[PDB]
């Protein structure tokens, strides 16, 4: 994993796994240490209730490029472990939640 | 308001039948899609499959179809059945809900779409160890 | 009489020195002020079904296609044994074939990879193992790139001492007399569009739709329907596919398909529903006079080859083969029906399919391999009549 | 004899397989090449 723990007020970027190879629909998750994994982003941009606008994602120009979560203005409640569930119409199935971080 | 409550054996013997029940508090089970998520320590989460309104289920081929998800709609509880367990199945378990999501990319009538699932309401956590001791 | 006729094509083209297929370098530039002498009380009779210009034009078009692809690559070292798999999609129409080929130096060997379509392969006899579609009955020739297929118009001119007569009647069938005859030396701007089942970039009739046949009671005579307002069709092929370049022998390159970048989609065409409903409704009012007692139905075609029973045309480099089963459904008694549900959606779609190897004009020893076009494809044709 | 029954390997229409064929043809169409008569 790559550790990115800068003093607060900067912008963090975390990249996901496999190269793209078709149109995607990628989730994101927040597994706090000692806690349960919490959903953050579905459909590459969409944000449920209770999450601030500091999180964004990657569009569907995908076609060989990596998926990325972006955290602008990192705060104190932003240190956890983030996973990455994968979907695309071209590469088959998925049964794991991507490489850990 | 809905709450999930894992309740299993805690410690069993290998090569036997196991059962873990997630008690649901807040809604009847006929409106939601249900799933279990296991976590081996250090590695990533794993999704065993799902269960639906019309008993739609597709179990993981890497789980090798040794699982049958059972349900208790009377006590509003989500159970689980799994036979001939291995010591590699030692994992922190979770019970969770699932929602419908459909992605379109071409003309629909040719079948150029697919389905994906998000998990929003999570459980609280339990640990079942498959060990000889 | 009967004579030879020569080409005429004007200089809105002829700025680049390129050779397409319908030569246009040897075509004389046509006259800017074409003289049309309107004759007097002159009644000549015309016969659409005994006309020599049609056989001249058929021989000409076959000979023009035979001029090009004479100095082109022969694909005789390509009829070899092909392996295959399917394309790595989820869990098909294009195959990922591999084959041994001799290199440019006839002492070594080389292993290659190419993607191309089903309808261009035949199974040979577990590992699936086959060969190409037409390499036991025909010698096959790759058409060159930088050689255009675009149908630019052709005027037919008669030599000195001859003349061409012309029918100016509004409603004129085949095989009758006229009472309004003009004379020219140079015909209409006729476009060589090669297509089945429908007539695309044509010429429209005036104030009615007109139905022609030789003997309409005889059912072995084809029927030509000419409309008076066009019905637009809008085809495409949405796949961003590359092209390889395999070199076979000295100075001869072979152009295959490489990978596919993106999604895998089919090749729809989107004809409009209400407009074509109007068209098909006003065809049958003229049809109900030649058979004035009965219901008439439109049924689809009959099985067979894909290049006979389907609408086949040329869309900027590829050859499309859409089938017209969503068109020809219905059943009409009193110029009304219930076979369209008056709801749901507009835009009747059609399913095309792509084919490289083509032996149009039903050849028995010759074929053609159209190399792939890089990018995406659109046509927007302009339907003017049809063949029943 | 004035006829000859001849057999020969041929490379067929598909340029990987080897076929074996028979044909009768006349003397005065042959030349002896060099026991089996092999011309
Ligand atoms: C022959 O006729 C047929 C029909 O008979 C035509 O077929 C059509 O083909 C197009 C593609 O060429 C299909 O479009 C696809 O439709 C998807 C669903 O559309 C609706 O999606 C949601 C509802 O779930 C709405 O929000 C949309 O409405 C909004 O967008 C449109 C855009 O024009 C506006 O007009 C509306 O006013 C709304 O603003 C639609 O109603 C659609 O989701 C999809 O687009 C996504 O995917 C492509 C793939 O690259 C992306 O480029 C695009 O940006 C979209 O991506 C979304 O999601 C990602 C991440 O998830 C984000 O990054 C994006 O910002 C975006 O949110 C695509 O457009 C259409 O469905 C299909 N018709 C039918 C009936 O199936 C043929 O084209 C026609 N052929 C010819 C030659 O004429
Ligand atoms: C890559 O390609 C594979 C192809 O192998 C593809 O797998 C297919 O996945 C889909 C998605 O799950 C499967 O389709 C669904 O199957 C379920 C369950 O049926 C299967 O399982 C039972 C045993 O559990 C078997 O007895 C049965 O024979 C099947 O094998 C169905 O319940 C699904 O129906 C829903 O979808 C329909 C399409 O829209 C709806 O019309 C239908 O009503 C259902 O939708 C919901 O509608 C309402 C919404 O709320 C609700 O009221 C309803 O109750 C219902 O919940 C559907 O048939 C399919 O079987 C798989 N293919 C095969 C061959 O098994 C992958 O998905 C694909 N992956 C990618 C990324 O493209
Ligand atoms: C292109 O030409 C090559 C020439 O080498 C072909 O390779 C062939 O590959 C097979 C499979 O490895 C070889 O078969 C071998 O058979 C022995 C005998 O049982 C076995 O012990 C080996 O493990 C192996 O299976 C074969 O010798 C080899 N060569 C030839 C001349 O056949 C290749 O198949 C050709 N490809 C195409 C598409 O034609
Ligand atoms: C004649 O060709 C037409 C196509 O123009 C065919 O009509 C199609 O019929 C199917 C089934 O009847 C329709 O599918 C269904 O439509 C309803 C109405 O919205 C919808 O609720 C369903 O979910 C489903 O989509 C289809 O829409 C319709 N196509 C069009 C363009 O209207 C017809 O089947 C052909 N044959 C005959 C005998 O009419
Ligand atoms: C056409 O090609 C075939 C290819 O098999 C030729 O067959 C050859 O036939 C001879 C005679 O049977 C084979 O000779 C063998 O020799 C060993 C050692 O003496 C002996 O033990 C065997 O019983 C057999 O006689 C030979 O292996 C075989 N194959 C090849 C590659 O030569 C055939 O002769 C050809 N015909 C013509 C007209 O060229
Ligand atoms: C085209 O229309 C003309 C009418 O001007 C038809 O010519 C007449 O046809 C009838 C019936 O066959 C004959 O009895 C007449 O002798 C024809 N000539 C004239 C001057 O009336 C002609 O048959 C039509 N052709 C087709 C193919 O329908
Ligand atoms: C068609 O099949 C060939 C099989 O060799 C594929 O070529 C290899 O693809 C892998 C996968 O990325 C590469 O690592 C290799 O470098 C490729 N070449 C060789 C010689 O092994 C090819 O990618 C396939 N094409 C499609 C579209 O599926
Ligand atoms: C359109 O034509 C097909 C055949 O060209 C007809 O299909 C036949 O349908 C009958 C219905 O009872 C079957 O018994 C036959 O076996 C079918 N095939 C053949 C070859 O006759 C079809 O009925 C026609 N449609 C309409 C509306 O007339
Ligand atoms: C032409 O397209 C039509 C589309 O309606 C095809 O008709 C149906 O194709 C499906 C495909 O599986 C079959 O299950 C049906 O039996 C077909 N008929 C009907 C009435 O729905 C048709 O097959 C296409 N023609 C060819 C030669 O492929
Ligand atoms: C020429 O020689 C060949 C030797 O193979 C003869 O062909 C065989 O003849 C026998 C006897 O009739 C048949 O049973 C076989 O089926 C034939 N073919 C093969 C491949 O063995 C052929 O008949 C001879 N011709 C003459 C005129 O003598
Ligand atoms: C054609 O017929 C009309 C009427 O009979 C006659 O007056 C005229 O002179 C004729 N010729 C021309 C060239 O109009
Ligand atoms: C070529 O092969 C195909 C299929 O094997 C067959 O239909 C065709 O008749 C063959 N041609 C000849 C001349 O044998
Ligand atoms: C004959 O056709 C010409 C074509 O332009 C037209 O000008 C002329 O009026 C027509 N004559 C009659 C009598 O209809
Ligand atoms: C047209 O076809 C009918 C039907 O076969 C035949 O009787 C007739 O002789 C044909 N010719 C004419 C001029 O009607
Ligand atoms: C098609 O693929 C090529 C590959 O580099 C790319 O340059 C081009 O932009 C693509 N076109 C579209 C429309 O995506
Ligand atoms: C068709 O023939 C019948 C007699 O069989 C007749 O009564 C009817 O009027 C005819 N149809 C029309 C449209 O005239
Ligand atoms: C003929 O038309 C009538 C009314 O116009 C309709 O009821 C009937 O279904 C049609 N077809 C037949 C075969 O009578
Ligand atoms: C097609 O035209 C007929 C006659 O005008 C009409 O009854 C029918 O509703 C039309 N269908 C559609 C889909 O517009
Ligand atoms: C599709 O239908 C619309 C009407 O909803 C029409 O305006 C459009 O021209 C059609 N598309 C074509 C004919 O390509």
């Amino acid at each position: 994993v790559r550790p990115l723990s800068v003093a607060l007020g900067e912008t963090a970027r975390i990249s996901c796994g496999r190269q793209a190879l078709g149109s995607r629909a990628v989730q994101w998750y927040q597994h706090r240490p000692g806690q349960a994994p919490i959903l953050l982003i579905y459909n590459n941009q969409d944000r449920p209730s209770g999450i601030p606008e500091r999180f964004s994602g990657t569009p569907d120009i995908n076609f060989g490029t990596r998926a990325t979560l972006t955290i602008s203005g990192v705060e104190a409640g932003d240190e956890a472990d983030y996973y990455c569930h994968m979907w695309d119409s071209r590469s088959g199935f998925s049964w794991s939640f991507g490489g850990a971080t | 308001q809905v709450q999930l409550q894992e309740s299993g054996p805690g410690l069993v013997k290998p090569s036997e039948t196991l059962s873990v029940t997630c008690s649901v508090s807040g809604d009847s089970m006929n409106n939601y899609y249900w799933t279990w998520i296991r976590q081996s320590p250090g590695k990533g989460l794993e999704w065993i499959g799902y269960i639906s309104d019309r008993e739609s289920a597709t179990y993981n081929p890497s789980l090798n179809s040794r699982v049958v998800i059972s349900r208790d709609t009377s006590k509003n509880q989500l159970s689980l059945k799994l036979n001939s367990v291995t010591p590699a199945d030692t994992a922190v378990y979770y019970c969770a809900t699932a929602r419908r999501g459909q992605r379109i990319y071409g003309v629909v009538s040719f079948g150029e779409f697919f389905y994906y699932y998000s998990m929003d309401v999570w459980g609280k956590g339990t640990t079942v160890t498959v060990s000889s001791a | 009489a009967t004579t030879t006729l020569f080409c005429a094509s004007d200089a809105k083209a002829y700025d680049t020195e390129v050779h397409n297929v319908w030569a246009t370098h040897a075509c004389v530039p046509t006259d800017p002020n074409p003289q049309e002498i309107v004759l007097g009380n002159v009644t000549e009779n015309f016969n659409m079904w005994k006309n020599n210009m049609v056989e001249q034009m058929h021989e000409d078009i076959i000979s023009l296609w035979d001029q090009s692809l004479k100095p082109c690559v022969k694909l005789t070292p390509l009829c070899v044994t092909l392996n295959c798999n399917n394309v790595n999609t989820n869990n098909g129409e294009m195959k990922n074939c591999s084959f041994n080929v001799t290199t440019s130096i006839r002492d070594k060997i080389k292993k290659e990879y190419a993607l191309f379509y089903k309808l261009d392969v035949v199974p040979l006899e577990n590992i699936t193992n086959y060969r190409l579609i037409n390499c036991n009955t025909s010698v096959i020739t790759q058409a060159c790139p930088k050689v255009s297929f675009e149908p630019i118009p052709i005027h037919y001119c008669a030599p000195a001492g001859f003349a061409i007569l012309k029918c100016n009647s509004k409603t004129f069938n085949g095989s009758g007399p006229c009472t309004n005859v003009s004379t020219v030396q140079c015909t209409h701007g006729i476009r060589p569009v090669v297509s089945t089942q429908l007539l695309l970039n044509g010429s429209l009739a005036e104030e009615e739709i007109v139905i022609r046949s030789e003997n309409i009671t005889d059912n072995a005579k084809t029927i030509i329907v000419q409309l008076n307002e066009a019905v637009e069709i809008n085809c495409t092929r949405p796949n961003n596919n590359t092209r390889k370049s395999i070199h076979i022998g000295p100075g001869r390159a072979f152009y295959a398909t490489g990978d596919i970048i993106g999604n895998i989609r089919q090749a729809h065409c989107n004809i409009s529903k209400a407009r074509w409903n109007e068209t098909l409704g006003q065809i049958v009012a003229k049809l109900e006079e030649q058979f004035p007692n009965k219901t008439i139905i439109f049924n689809h075609s009959s099985g067979g080859d894909p290049e006979i029973v389907t609408h086949s045309f040329n869309c900027g480099g590829e050859f499309f083969y859409c089938n017209t089963t969503p068109l020809f459904n219905s059943t009409w008694n009193n110029t009304r029906t219930d076979d369209y549900p008056t709801g749901g959606e507009q835009n009747i779609t059609l399913q095309c399919r792509i084919k490289q190897i083509i032996n149009m004009w039903q050849g028995v020893g010759k074929a053609m391999y159209a190399p792939p076009i890089r990018g995406q494809i659109r046509c927007s044709s302009n339907i003017t009549g049809l063949l029943l």
